[PDB]
RNA sequence: CCAGACCGUCUCCUCAUGGUCAAUCAAGACUAUGUAGGGAAUUUUUGGA
């Protein structure tokens, strides 16, 4: 199976930032991870390219339209590789 | 295993790919369109399931005109591999 | 709870009014009645009428709308 | 002409090769080849040589001071895959490597031409070894690129006839028999990718002197363009009851199209006078692979009550 | 194949942001693996109502904030 | 720029790669993981913008990239 | 009662009016045949660029991904 | 063979041979050749000879850098006489090898080139390179060289 | 300039010669040799029959590539003999022959050309067919008659002197006899597995069934018959039938040369049907399958393949007959398909494609002018007059004549039956039904006309009776309609009780689109 | 070797007492490098 | 069957692959997979010849490729019809 | 030295195929076979420029 998916799964309960097709950059906690990269967040800030920033309670994101998903520096070598 | 795709071998010649197949068989010029204001003219040689075609004597007509104007630039290409997503309409001319 | 596969069946049964939305242009939106049963989102819509909705009277015939280009269904 | 053999070398080959020349003698003959006239034993080479010639598999009629003996041992080393520290020896061995397979091949060809049976099979084997760098007693699983190291060692150390493995059918069984349940399937796959010929041959006399030989050559193995290559040359030798002299020979190419079909092969042979008069119990038809080790399938061409007209 | 966990979001009003600057809103009634969200409300943006229930396609639903957490 | 005659994605793992996206924003980052869709996990993502002249910079992410919108991955400079 | 693909089948050897997504051009002609992935093949094809025609083409073939709808 | 206007290289028409005595030397030369003739798009490979019937790899190649013995071997066999007709350029590096027992091979090769290829009969260009030595006239005679082709240069 | 490849070689004193040329060209070539103009002539192996009187015979390559065994088989000595073969015409008291050879085949040819050819039997191979045929004649009704037959043959008088060739170690009046008996038994016991013959104790009786008899009639081998049996079953398709036809031992003498497989593969793009998945590509069967379709659709074959096609056509008419009549024997209504196939073979056109292409020398340019007058069937061409015909066809005279001939001997036939008792219909009784056929014109001779089938054929018919939904044939008969109007009596077993919507056909074996039919109902008790 | 064990048999040419096939142990020993 | 099987065979040859966006890239093809993930050893570039920002090594994603021209002007076509038949040796 | 032009020297991923292991009341990681497929139309590689 895919290693990135595994990594994502491992990072359940971490502060993960995001970026979509339109460019809306988020930053909050990670609730759940799946085979198809479906992410749900808690206490999620919204800092869009348009400028009108907002602070949201929850948000669920469709996987296909994501550009990239951020993860912190802690899970770099272990325990997912070997 | 074998029959489940080998039956799909004759699906070209009946459905909408029939015309193109015919063209390929008896090479004739066809008008090929694209997404970003393109017009291409060439003759058919090889064919597959998903319109990933190979041609000869390929004339390209498009525009790099920062408006408002029209500039029909021209150049000869041969034996291309046009990925089948970009092809919209193809047709056999007499 | 209403699954979307049984939803199609329901639609087929009742024959309800619809206002279908498109991808490319926001203004022009279709109106009619869905008929067909299909494994894809491809469904046939008898008495289609493309109306320009605000960000008016433009008539149209009968459509089978493509599976990729259906933005909304209502019933 | 073909092999660029010097005239002197050719001459040497002519006399020193014989009808009854054996494995030990072949090496000697090779050593004698005039392309090793400029070779000589040295003092810094000597300890290594001494070490070798104790544990050498092919014995030495000559001794350490002679260069021929040294050459022979180098050849053996090469066959067995022995890279060296003392590179004088290694330099010598490089030369051998570049030209051994040549010379050996030439010798084999000569033998074939002559029509001698004791040398030709042994010579063929030698040639094969030269080509792929291993012994008969090292299993032919070594020449596969994909077969592992652990397995090969196990195979070597188990003390079993090679053909037995080939015969074995089930992958599980194969796995069990290797002392390694892992890779059994792989081994099985590669055993079907090793040549296996269900050969038959019916002889029949056309007249008194001439003898027709209807051969039925089936090929059970499955092809691979990586491992096998373009085609499979299989040198057919019809040889006498003893295996003393060759009657008739021919190189046949088994292509990818043949492997599995009931492929027939016909040929003719005129007999000797004495032979014609009183005839043997059976000749031996022998198909051997020029590349594949321990294929060497040989069968009895029957002559029980074959009364000539 | 793997079911998106939208059982958490059942019976809670959602403020969607679908593709192409369209902010639709509606309560969740049913879900699926394709993400064709069967929701029971649709009011466009200011605000005006254009029909009650709306079944949406999977491809054109990107961001969906839950109003009730 | 030093980058050898490398065969495949497996042989070029753990290298500093430029990555290019659909809209034209340029990235850089060390390629950590592999996948079916080339969802290449970058070790440190410095995204760059070019407006529709000159290239800008950012530093928000150390990311799991998604395959859909990637154009082509270019190698920058080997580690160690 | 009337499903999608049966409708399509019915509409063979009959007029069709096809629309595209990008470069929205009305294609008009008589239908020939279709496959399981919903590609099209028309006869006596006319390329109406928003009402006005570019030229009478004849026997043509259209890919499914660009197509929006199928009408009379 | 290759045209000045049309920049498509005529690959199948010409073939070239370079006879350098030592294998290391040959290897060295090959690299140099590659360096100085990469703009045209030429394959310069030393003779991976191996088998006689297998040697169609050489026919497809344009420039060859052979060792003398190897070259001889190549040219001696039956179904590799199609190469010698296509070989228009035969370069002999270090013709002073003649005095050593190897250079008999070179002589043999030369003889073959002249005498054997008579049914096609179109004699290739023969260029001898060598260290400065006397009896140059004799050498010229051997190689069918007039006062034009002979270039004696001292130390 | 036909073919153009003969020009450039022949222009510099070296002629070309191969099988299946335009006859005129061949004649010209011959003349050029005889006259003393062309010095050298290059000749193929198949044209050893064309004995051009030469002086110095060169024989280049004694190893012919054939795709049966996928290898270079050597020149059989007969061929060599035929080639030399040609005594010295110009130079008196002389004879020169160059034979270019292998070392392995030197002792083979150096002996058997200078010394006589030892003649031996190959009966031991083909005994199955021959024996079956004998049985069918009914001179053999036991396991001693066969022996007797053998004794009157070359096998038995060759096995005495050279017993070891055939596999006899005893070499005595008894042992040999025993061996013969064993052989006979073996031959029999492969026949009994199939539906050939039956043996029962009372010296002991032997007699044929339906399968053996047909084989005997058509001269087809045992193996082929067996193959046909194993594949052909109820509700089989036309493609399947074709495949079956292709798979036979009759096509061992159709040479697949070097670079033929590739050609075949290339061709396969431009054919209607495709080959089955679980057979071989390099074998002759595949070739046969390809080349049969290569003249149903009037394709542009190379002159190598023409010969092959001809060879195939030499063989097929029996085979196709067998195919049609094995299915009849078995009792299935896919016989119609077989019949159709046979018709196509006879002519060279498909059933659905076009009836108008059937007529000798028709092409797609003229077929537009034939469709102008709403001509669907071939019977509409019989009612036409000369003026319209002229307008239609603007070709040479011979072709026109041929067309006319075709029109004439192709009869407009009517289908009328007369049952014995429509009221008294009993189940499982041999109910005879007299069918009274008719022709438009009484034939002078029954000669079939076709361009793409060169060999001549006499016209026949097939009367049929079978239910369409079940696909179970009840009554069949082949007839040679030489009179204008006749009657024929199908003695058939009636079906089970209740209603049965029966349908008669009147399918011709040669001409397509002559499938006259007449459906009717009967209620059996 | 087994003094009362079953073996399959075949027609062929018999090898030398000290032929390579009978001496595999020696070969193995040789392979296990002598001059380390 | 497919024409990606045509590209599978061509190892170590040149192309100037026109992409969806529009760029000319002189490079060696190497092994072309069934998803068309081509791997170029050497690369030229033209960012949105014009303004050159060319690096050497690239691994292309198959979705981007519009027009591939040209390693070899050759026409060797089908492979799978050969293998399907010859493997049917014994039942 | 010796086989090579009538001829696929070389594969990134999922599934199945049989042998193994790491194991819990019926499920995952690895060599190998290509005999399977890759517009599973929407979570990616075949169309939102």
């Amino acid at each position: 199976n895919g290693i990135p998916v595994k990594l994502l799964n491992e990072a359940q309960g971490h502060i993960v930032s995001l970026e979509l097709t339109t460019g809306a950059t988020y930053r909050g906690k990670l609730v759940e991870s799946e085979d198809s990269m479906n992410v749900q967040l808690r206490d999620v800030i919204a800092t869009e390219p348009q400028g009108a920033v907002t602070h949201m309670d929850q948000i669920f994101v469709r996987g296909s339209q994501i550009k990239f998903i951020v993860v912190p520096d802690l899970l770099k070598n272990a325990p997912l590789f070997k | 295993r074998a029959e489940l795709e080998e039956l799909e071998e004759f699906e070209f010649k009946h459905g909408p790919m029939s015309l193109i197949n015919d063209a390929m068989v008896t090479r004739t010029p066809v008008i090929i369109s694209l997404r970003n204001n393109h017009k291409i003219i060439a003759r058919v040689k090889a064919f597959d399931r998903h319109c990933n075609m190979v041609l000869e004597n390929v004339k390209e007509l498009w525009t790099e005109k920062k408006g408002k104007n029209v500039i029909n630039r021209e150049r000869f290409i041969s034996k291309l591999f046009l990925r089948g997503d970009s092809v919209i309409v193809v047709l056999k001319t007499p | 709870m209403v699954p979307p596969i049984n939803c199609i069946f329901n639609f087929l049964q009742q024959q309800t009014p619809v206002t279908i939305w498109l991808f490319e242009q926001i203004g022009i939106r279709i109106k009619g009645k869905i008929v067909g049963f299909d494994e894809f989102m491809n469904v046939v819509i008898d008495e289609a009428v493309e109306i320009p909705v605000n960000s008016k009277g433009t008539p149209l015939g009968k459509i089978l709308l493509k599976g990729d280009n259906i933005t909304l269904i209502t019933s | 002409s073909s092999f660029y053999i010097n005239h002197a070398s050719m001459d040497v080959y002519n006399r020193e090769l014989d009808e009854h020349t054996t494995q030990i003698d072949l090496f000697r003959i090779f050593s004698m080849s005039e392309e090793f006239k400029y070779v000589s034993v040295r003092y810094e080479e000597k300890r290594e040589l001494k070490q070798l010639l104790e544990k050498a598999p092919i014995p030495i009629r000559e001794d350490i001071d002679d260069p021929l003996a040294k050459v022979n041992v180098l050849l053996q080393s090469y066959f067995s895959q022995l890279k060296f520290e003392g590179f004088a020896l290694n330099s010598d061995i490089v030369f051998i490597h570049q030209n051994a397979g040549r010379l050996l091949r030439a010798m084999f060809e000569i033998c074939l031409k002559r029509g001698w049976g004791h040398p030709t099979r042994m010579l063929l084997n030698l040639c094969k070894s030269a080509t792929t760098k291993m012994w008969p007693t090292n299993c032919p699983l070594r020449q596969f690129k994909t077969c592992p190291v652990e397995v090969i060692k196990r195979l070597e150390a188990s003390t079993v006839p090679w053909g037995d493995y080939l015969q074995l059918e089930t992958p599980a069984e194969v796995g069990r028999a290797i002392r390694s349940e892992k890779y059994g399937k792989q081994v099985y796959d590669l055993l079907k990718r090793f040549p296996k010929m269900s050969v038959t041959c019916n002889a029949q006399p056309i007249t008194r002197s001439v003898m027709r030989f209807n051969i039925e050559i089936i090929a059970d193995w499955i092809w691979d363009m990586n491992v096998h290559g373009s085609l499979e040359p299989f040198l057919l030798m019809l040889e006498d009851t003893d295996g003393d002299s060759i009657l008739y020979y021919d190189v046949l190419f088994i292509t990818p199209d043949i492997v599995g079909h009931e492929f027939t092969l016909s040929f003719t042979y005129e007999l000797k006078q004495h032979n014609q008069n009183n005839l043997p119990p059976n000749f031996f038809l022998t198909l051997i692979s020029e590349n594949w080790w321990h294929s060497e399938f040989e069968i009895p061409v029957s002559f029980n009550g074959f009364k000539l007209p | 194949v793997s079911t998106p966990e939208l059982k958490k979001y059942m019976d809670k009003k959602i403020l969607l942001n679908i593709n192409g600057s369209r902010k639709v809103a509606g309560i969740l009634r049913g879900y699926d693996i394709f993400l064709n969200v069967v929701l029971d409300d649709a009011m466009e943006i200011n605000n005006h109502q254009l029909g009650l229930q709306t079944v949406i396609r999977g491809n054109s639903i990107i961001s969906l904030e839950a109003l009730d957490a | 720029i030093q980058v050898a005659h490398s065969s495949r994605l497996a042989n070029l793992i753990d290298y500093k790669l430029r990555v290019l996206t659909q809209d034209g924003r340029v990235y850089i980052g060390q390629l950590m993981a592999f996948d079916k869709h080339m969802n290449l996990v970058l070790n440190e993502c410095i995204e760059e913008r070019v407006p529709k002249i000159k290239v800008e910079k950012r530093v928000l992410g150390l990311t799991i990239l998604r395959g859909e919108q990637i154009l082509s991955t270019v190698v920058e400079d080997k580690p160690l | 009662p009337v499903n999608p693909k049966p409708f399509l089948k019915g509409l063979v050897n009959h007029r069709v009016g096809v629309k595209l997504k990008f470069n929205s051009t009305e294609y008009r002609g008589t239908l020939v045949s279709t496959d399981n992935y919903f590609n099209l093949q028309l006869n006596e094809a006319e390329e109406f660029v928003a009402g006005v025609s570019h030229g009478t083409l004849g026997e043509i073939f259209i890919r499914c991904n660009n197509v929006l709808y199928i009408r009379e | 063979h290759y045209n000045p206007k049309t920049k498509k290289l005529n690959l199948s028409a010409f073939k070239i041979v370079y006879i350098a005595p030592l294998k290391a030397l040959v290897q060295e030369q090959v690299r140099e050749f590659q360096r100085r003739l990469a703009f045209l798009g030429i394959k310069v490979a030393e003779l991976t000879g191996d088998s006689r019937l297998s040697r169609k790899q050489i026919d497809e190649t344009q420039v060859l850098v052979s060792t003398p013995e190897k070259w001889d071997i190549t040219t001696r066999n039956s179904n590799n006489l199609a190469i010698v007709e296509l070989v228009r350029l035969l370069i002999i590096d270090e013709i002073h090898l003649l005095h050593d027992d190897r250079g008999p091979v070179l002589e043999s090769i030369v003889a073959r080139t002249f005498w054997a290829s008579k049914y096609g009969q179109e004699y290739p260009r023969i260029i001898g390179l060598s260290a400065t030595l006397p009896n140059y006239e004799d050498v010229g005679r051997f190689l069918r060289v007039p006062k034009e082709g002979l270039f004696y240069f001292d130390s | 300039l036909t073919d153009g490849h003969l020009r450039a070689p022949l222009k510099h004193g070296v002629g070309i010669l191969y099988k299946g040329m335009a006859s005129n060209d061949e004649r010209i070539v011959k003349r050029l040799y005889e006259y003393g103009a062309v010095s050298v002539l290059l000749i193929s192996k198949d044209c050893s029959a064309f004995a051009c009187k030469t002086d110095e015979v060169i024989i280049l390559g004694t190893n012919l590539y054939d795709g049966a065994e996928h290898k270079y088989m050597p020149y059989t000595i007969n061929e060599l003999l035929e080639m030399v073969g040609l005594a010295s015409g110009n130079d008196s008291m002389a004879g020169k022959v160059l034979i270019l050879t292998s070392h392995n085949m030197k002792a083979y040819y150096k002996k058997f050309l200078i010394e006589p050819l030892p003649t031996e039997s190959y009966l031991q191979y083909i005994i199955h067919d021959t024996l079956n045929n004998e049985i069918a004649n009914s001179i053999i009704q036991s396991k001693q008659d066969c022996v007797d037959w053998f004794t009157y043959s070359y096998f038995y008088r060759r096995i005495h002197v050279n017993p070891s060739y055939y596999g006899v170690r005893d070499t005595s009046p008894h042992g040999i006899s025993v061996f013969l008996s064993n052989l006979v038994e073996t031959c029999l016991n492969d026949l009994v597995e199939s539906s050939f013959i039956e043996i029962d104790d009372t010296t002991e009786i032997i007699s044929t069934l339906s399968n053996g008899l047909i084989a005997s009639h058509y001269g087809v081998s045992f193996f082929t018959i067996q193959s046909f049996v194993s594949s052909l079953s109820n509700t089989s398709t036309l493609k399947n039938m074709l495949y079956v036809l292709s798979t036979a031992v009759e096509f061992e003498s159709v040479p697949l040369r070097k670079g033929d497989r590739a050609l075949l593969v290339k061709l396969s793009k431009r054919l209607p049907l495709r080959f089955p998945e679980h057979t071989s590509s390099g074998s002759v069967s595949f070739k046969v399958f390809l080349l049969l379709q290569a003249y149903f659709s009037r394709l542009e074959l190379p002159v190598d393949f023409q010969n092959d096609l001809k060879d195939i056509l030499e063989k097929v008419v029996p085979l196709i007959n067998v195919v049609v009549d094995i299915l009849s024997a078995n009792g299935y209504l896919n016989a119609t398909t077989a019949m159709d196939l046979a018709q196509m073979l006879i002519q060279g056109v498909w059933d659905v494609d076009n009836p108008l292409r059937q007529i000798p020398h028709f092409n797609n340019k003229i077929l537009e002018k034939c469709k102008e007058i709403n001509v669907e069937t071939v019977y509409d061409i019989m009612a036409l007059e000369d003026e319209e015909r002229d307008e239609i066809l603007t070709l040479t005279d011979s072709q026109l004549a041929q067309v006319a001939a075709f029109v004439n001997n192709y009869p407009n036939v009517e289908l009328t039956y007369s049952l014995n008792n429509s009221d008294s219909l009993i189940s499982g009784v041999k109910q005879k039904i007299t069918i009274q056929l008719t022709r438009d014109v009484e034939p002078e001779n029954l000669q079939v006309t076709s361009e793409k089938y060169p060999f001549d054929k006499l016209e026949s018919w097939w009367l049929v009776l079978g239910e369409v939904s079940k696909k179970e044939l009840y009554a069949i008969k082949k007839v040679t309609l030489n009179k204008e109007t006749q009657q024929y009596e199908l003695e058939f077993d009636t079906p089970t009780s209740g209603k049965h919507n029966l349908t008669i056909w009147c399918v011709c074996d040669s001409y397509l689109d002559a499938d006259k039919e007449l459906s009717f109902e009967i209620n059996v008790k | 070797f087994n003094q009362e064990g079953d073996y399959n048999f075949k027609y062929g040419i018999p090898l030398e007492f000290y032929n390579e096939m009978h001496r595999p142990v020696h070969f193995l020993q040789f392979s296990e490098l002598a001059g380390d | 069957m497919k024409l990606v099987n045509f590209l599978k065979k061509l190892r170590n040859e040149q192309v100037t692959i026109e992409l969806k966006n529009g760029t000319t890239v002189w490079g060696t093809l190497q092994s072309v997979s069934p998803q068309m993930n081509a791997i170029l050893t050497d690369v030229k570039l033209t960012l949105p010849s014009d303004n050159i920002a060319s690096l050497q090594y690239i691994n292309i994603r198959g979705n981007t490729i519009r027009q591939i021209i040209l390693p070899d002007s050759l026409n060797l076509d089908s492979l799978l019809v050969d293998q399907k038949q010859l493997n049917s040796l014994r039942r």
